[PDB]
């Protein structure tokens, strides 16, 4: 996943998400569509971990970002390549609200 | 007083040696936290109590 | 154990409210004081008209 060089290294010593905003699985909301999507995609609010910035990279945490373009399509078992990308579990919009 | 500092350098020195950390560097300053709850810190594998 | 930061940008939500910039409350308190200052001052209070 491509990032700016200004993402701090103190972000990475913790067990944080590989994109910017830490996707709160239920700490957004239980069964809503604008708070989970709000606390995952909409950068008008900072994420739950670091309240002093919205994201640690704007090339993957956004909805139309590069980390969503080259990784997040809907996962199918019958894909013709069929390879496994390990970062697809952090980007799937269906899986991000499957919990 | 909670744990505060003026740089990431003094924080990552505070986890390095707890008994020999410099509380006052040249212009910067760090405050070790005293509290009723002695909260534990994890910065990778180095931990203090 | 997340290494947060506290710059001035978080302070901007308190340091820019006009309650912090008005002197009306502190002057309302000081004028309603039961024992004001003992001595006063005269030099360079205002501008006198030539």
């Amino acid at each position: 996943i491509v990032t700016p060089v200004t993402a701090d290294v103190a972000y990475f010593q913790k067990s944080n998400s590989p994109r910017g905003r830490a996707a709160c699985v239920v700490s957004c909301e239980n069964y809503n569509q604008e708070v989970a999507e709000g606390l995952i995609y909409d950068h008008s609010r900072p994420d739950a971990a670091y309240e002093y910035r919205s994201t640690v990279n704007p090339w993957a945490s956004q909805l139309g970002s590069l980390g969503d373009i080259m990784y997040n399509s809907s996962y199918r078992q019958t894909a013709v390549p069929g390879l496994y990308s390990p970062c697809r579990a952090f980007f799937n919009k269906e899986e991000l609200l499957r919990n | 007083p909670a744990l505060s500092a003026s740089s990431r350098a003094l924080i990552d020195e505070f986890m390095s040696v707890k008994q020999t950390h410099a509380p006052i560097h040249y212009g910067h300053y760090i405050i070790e936290e005293v509290a009723p709850v002695r909260r534990i810190l994890k910065f990778g594998n180095k931990v203090v109590f | 154990n997340l290494l947060l930061a506290f710059n001035l940008q978080n302070a901007l939500k308190v340091l820019c409210h006009p309650r912090l910039h008005t002197p009306a409350h502190t002057l309302n308190s000081l004028n309603a004081a039961p024992a004001p200052r003992d001595r006063r001052e005269t030099y360079s209070l205002q501008h006198r008209r030539p």
